[PDB]
RNA sequence: UCGGAGUACAAAAAACCCUCCGAGUGAUUUUAAUCUAGACAAACCAGUCAAAAUAACCAUAACAUCACUUAUUGAUCCAAAAU
């Protein structure tokens, strides 16, 4: 027969993002008694220090995937007062384009109740939404 | 005939359902507003 | 239980067992959970569902009910549109 | 599908467009039945699927309604992909 | 502080009644419940009084 | 019985007595920062990371790549402080900042990011996507030189291929254009490798486009060892990875064992191992560029399978393990009537002798 | 006499699955009256503080930091009253999944 | 009769006409569904949890909450409602 016709029916996909992108990967349900919830694939974390603002996307294992910080020279040289709301929206838009480049479209954001009412982080969420990255990571198929 | 009568009555009662819901909500809101106004005026007259 | 009747000399059966129990031909006995119609306003939805569900009997109760009933109630019945005809038999029992 | 002359040309075209996922490389449309233990019922299911496809391609009032539970993710992904594709530079 | 048991019938047309506890010193009760027959939020009103 | 602690206790440093004079935090987010800092330390007790695969914790990754560029720290700091001062001296920037109406040169920011710190983010994204683990299994490299890859999907429509992007096979049917800054004194090689999608060997990978002895930037002028083949991911298994590896070489590498014929439509011949390739030609080439994208099945993959590869399109599906059920009991006590349905082979009535 | 009602059966509030035990989905790992063991990865919490496995795997017990829900007023007050260097620790029960999510099997060549 | 603490110091169980607290329910609205894996406990009867899937609300929760929340409860048969 055809030399290429061999199939090896046990197909193995070694891509670590394969099931995450197919939305059939095993989300880490669980803790329930601590905060924030760890049921996700990629989580957005915003650290607002007294001098700089940094925004990360992290995997379930805690590894840093894509990060944008006002400590970076690229944003520092184009930005003034790296702590303020314009700095927050700047880093939000930069992280949005970086996530789009990296292939991440869905994240989860779990801020504190006082942080959700802040003026800067609402603008960061709006900047992500207008940049194309959407929160509310999709539900797992056959959860 | 029994099945058709049941379905017709169900449709008739479901057609007006949002109207009854809104009327009940308005009645409850008026009740709570009247209670709040009575309490506020009682407190105001007691203060003086 | 009347092991030897005074008229025919046969073995009698108690009617309470057949009135409140059902026997599948595989030997299992099916019953309703006690208290499934009592004070439903006082019970949680999960508890009400658990009471509504049908349940089986263990070996001791099954043997007791077999002793109380006669051989007419252990026969194979082919009813018209029987709800439990699919459950009359046991499959894939590895003992 | 090409040699099936018992249905019209537009119907054949519609089956070719829609059910190309289940069309063999030789052009043979293939229908699968696995539900019942009886080959009679299996063939009945195959014929019912064939009749349903024929009727769906024959009716002109097909609005092509699409589901939304699993299509929002695809829409978002296409949105974000053409957000990068929108670069306009001549090439080739 | 004695309560009362009242049977409420659905106003969605279909016959569906559920029993709930209410205070005696309250007016005729009217709430929003779920009717399995129509699978929608339906206004329920107190129809009968059963238990004290 | 009691056992002595096998190391320092967590809260044994601060003094229990005289809590009033001891400083306290009043901020939940501050406590959160402290707790997340503590949770990452290698404690001597059983932790979540140890059981859930910290990947052997720290690993001394072997670096096979170009040295980082040498810059003057003092001069760089002086220029950066000067730029910050000259920016802060402005008053229109202050007014824009206070009025919250100020925009950002996103293209510029991306340019300096890719110039100064892009390689490290790209390397960590390659680590997260598992490129190094499947290409060398023991080595990591930093993509020092940017590599811009783009497909042409029309007359004015260009699809960029960043790190981890998703590209349709229809968009990737044609060969792409690759650009990277390089002087006219060096030689480069470019390799497009399909990591996942080999039907037979799980540990092997496919070749798609191998060009060698590239003079500087003109890739079209350099000879192509392997003709371009469009991506052909299977219908069932989706989201395969395709990696563009760029190697900078000193000598003019010439080989005959890695050369492919003109058609090159045989999957047996298009079987590759990047580890073996780099072991064979490790002395000259050094990896300096990386560009990988995800790719799923579309309507053109069947055409690629049929016309080009001359085979039947394979179809897979994501099957799940059958539900677990305990051993069936002779007398299932207090079990629902549906207990017998959990061990039924088929929902059909079998009459054994009737 | 004067003391009445002291008789009541034990509620069997305890641990059901120890470390290393292979559990399936839905198995009750441990039941409790107050929060003694906290759920972690792939361990869900019932309404009666019981802990049940959500995935089939191996049960593990760990000591981990405790960051409470910011809406929990009592725990937030405790945290804000904690001293500078103090971090809370709790015993969490985890289920480490064993079987993969699924497999890619060939069905037909079209 | 039911629950909590000690007896019963660390998985479970464990008695006395042993030592002390309690319950035979209130307040409020979020009026809290169906179906089903797998489990706890248990002589039996009873009691408890619960993933996935379904129709309505954010298109991101629904386990009703509080009073130490744990106890606030009664089997068949038989009688009544409108089934
Ligand atoms: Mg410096
Ligand atoms: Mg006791
Ligand atoms: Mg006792
Ligand atoms: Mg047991
Ligand atoms: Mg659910």
């Amino acid at each position: 027969p055809v030399e290429n016709e061999a199939v090896a029916p046990e197909f193995t996909n070694r891509n670590p993002r394969n099931l995450e992108l197919l939305a059939v990967a095993r989300k880490e349900r669980g803790w329930g008694t601590v905060w924030p919830s760890r049921e996700f694939w990629h989580r957005l974390r915003v650290i607002r220090t007294q001098h700089h603002i940094e925004a990360l996307v992290e995997h379930r294992n805690g590894q840093v995937v894509v990060s944008a910080s006002t400590r970076e020279w690229a944003i520092k040289k184009h930005l003034y007062s790296t702590r303020n709301v314009v700095a927050c929206e700047s880093v939000g838009r930069v992280l949005a384009e970086r996530c789009l480049e990296a292939g991440i479209n869905f994240m989860v954001y779990h801020p504190t109740p006082w942080e959700a009412a802040s003026d800067s982080i609402k603008r960061l969420q709006h900047a992500m939404t207008e940049g194309g990255v959407v929160l509310r990571e999709p539900r797992r198929i056959y959860e | 005939q029994k099945r058709q009568a049941r379905e017709q009555l169900i449709e008739e009662c479901m057609a007006k359902m949002p109207q009854m819901i809104e009327n009940w909500r308005q009645q409850q809101q008026e009740r709570r507003e009247k209670e709040q106004a009575d309490k506020d005026r009682r407190a105001r007259l007691q203060a003086e | 239980v009347t092991y030897f009747s005074s008229r025919k000399g046969k073995r009698k059966t108690v009617k309470a067992v057949i009135y409140r129990f059902l026997r599948l031909h595989s030997g299992l006995w099916l019953r309703r959970k006690a208290g499934y119609k009592k004070k439903l306003w006082k019970k949680t939805a999960a508890r009400k569902r658990r009471l509504r569900e049908f349940v089986f009997c263990n070996k001791t109760q099954s043997k007791l009910l077999d002793k109380m009933t006669t051989s007419f109630w252990k026969r194979r019945n082919w009813y018209a549109d029987d709800p439990y005809q699919k459950y009359q038999d046991r499959t894939n029992l590895k003992v | 599908l090409a040699s099936a002359d018992w249905i019209a040309e537009p119907v054949r075209l519609k089956l070719a467009v829609k059910h190309k996922n289940r069309i063999n490389r030789s052009g043979e449309l293939i229908l699968t039945s696995e539900c019942s233990r009886y080959q009679f019922r299996n063939l009945a299911d195959c014929l019912q699927k064939l009749r349903d496809m024929i009727a769906e391609a024959s009716q002109p009032a097909k609005e092509p309604s699409r589901e939304d539970a699993e299509l929002r993710r695809s829409r978002i992904e296409n949105m974000n992909r053409e957000r990068l594709r929108k670069k306009r530079i001549s090439s080739a | 502080s004695k309560t009362i048991l009242v049977k409420m019938m659905s106003q969605a047309g279909t016959g569906f009644s559920f029993n709930t506890k209410r205070s005696r010193l309250r007016e005729k009760l009217t709430l929003l419940h779920y009717d399995p027959v129509v699978k929608k939020k339906v206004l329920f009103v107190e129809q009968k009084k059963i238990r004290s | 019985r009691r056992a002595a602690p096998l190391g320092p206790m967590p809260n044994e440093d601060i003094d229990v007595s005289d809590l009033e004079r001891l400083k306290k935090y009043r901020s939940f987010d501050r406590y959160r920062r402290r707790a997340e800092q503590e949770a990452r330390k290698p404690h001597w007790w059983r932790t979540y990371r140890e059981h859930f695969g910290e990947e052997s914790g720290p690993k001394d990754r072997v670096d096979i790549g170009l040295p980082p560029p040498k810059v003057s720290r003092t001069q760089q700091l002086l220029e950066r402080k000067q730029a910050l001062r000259e920016l802060r001296a402005n008053v229109e920037e202050e007014r824009a900042a206070r009025l919250q109406t100020a925009r950002i040169p996103l293209e510029a920011v991306r340019a300096e990011w890719e110039r100064t710190c892009g390689p490290y983010h790209k390397q960590r994204l390659a680590e997260y996507c598992g490129l190094y683990r499947d290409l060398f299994h023991g080595a990591t490299f930093v993509p020092r030189v940017p590599l811009h890859v783009a497909y042409a999907v029309g007359e004015d429509d260009l699809m960029p291929v960043y790190h981890g992007n998703e590209v349709t096979p229809t968009e990737a049917a044609q060969a792409p254009e690759v650009t990277y800054e390089a002087d006219e004194g060096s030689l480069w090689t470019l390799l497009l490798t399909n990591l996942d999608g080999h039907l037979l060997e799980p540990d092997a990978e496919y070749v798609h486009w191998l060009v060698t002895n590239i003079p500087g930037n003109r890739v079209t002028e350099g000879q192509e060892t392997c003709p371009y083949l469009p991506p052909f991911p299977a219908r069932g298994s989706g989201f395969h990875r395709f990696a563009f590896l760029l190697f900078k070489q000193d000598k003019r590498i010439d080989f005959s064992g890695d050369t492919r014929p003109s058609p090159c439509y045989q999957l047996a011949q298009r079987t590759f191992h990047t580890f073996d390739f780099y072991k064979k030609h490790q002395d000259a080439m050094t990896p300096a560029g990386l560009a990988f994208f995800q790719c799923r099945w579309d309507d053109s993959v069947t055409r690629v399978f049929h016309q080009l590869l001359d085979m039947r399109e394979p179809v897979f599906e994501f099957v799940r393990p059958p539900p677990y059920h305990p051993k069936q009991k002779r007398f299932p006590h207090r079990q629902p009537l549906r207990y017998l349905d959990r061990y039924r082979d088929s929902h059909e009535p079998t009459y054994g002798i009737y | 006499s004067k003391n009445l009602g002291g008789k009541s059966p034990g509620k069997r509030f305890g641990i059901k699955k120890m470390e290393g035990h292979y559990v399936h989905a839905g198995n009750i790992l441990a039941t409790q009256r107050h929060f003694r063991w906290h759920p972690g990865a792939h361990v869900g919490l019932g309404k009666n503080k019981c802990l049940y496995a959500l995935e089939e795997g191996v049960v593990r017990y760990t000591k981990e930091v405790y960051v409470p829900n910011p809406s929990n007023s009592e725990a937030v007050d405790l945290v804000t009253r904690l001293p500078q260097g103090a971090v809370l620790y709790k015993t969490f029960v985890h289920v480490v999944p064993a079987k993969p999510e699924g497999t890619f099997k060939l069905v037909a060549m079209l």
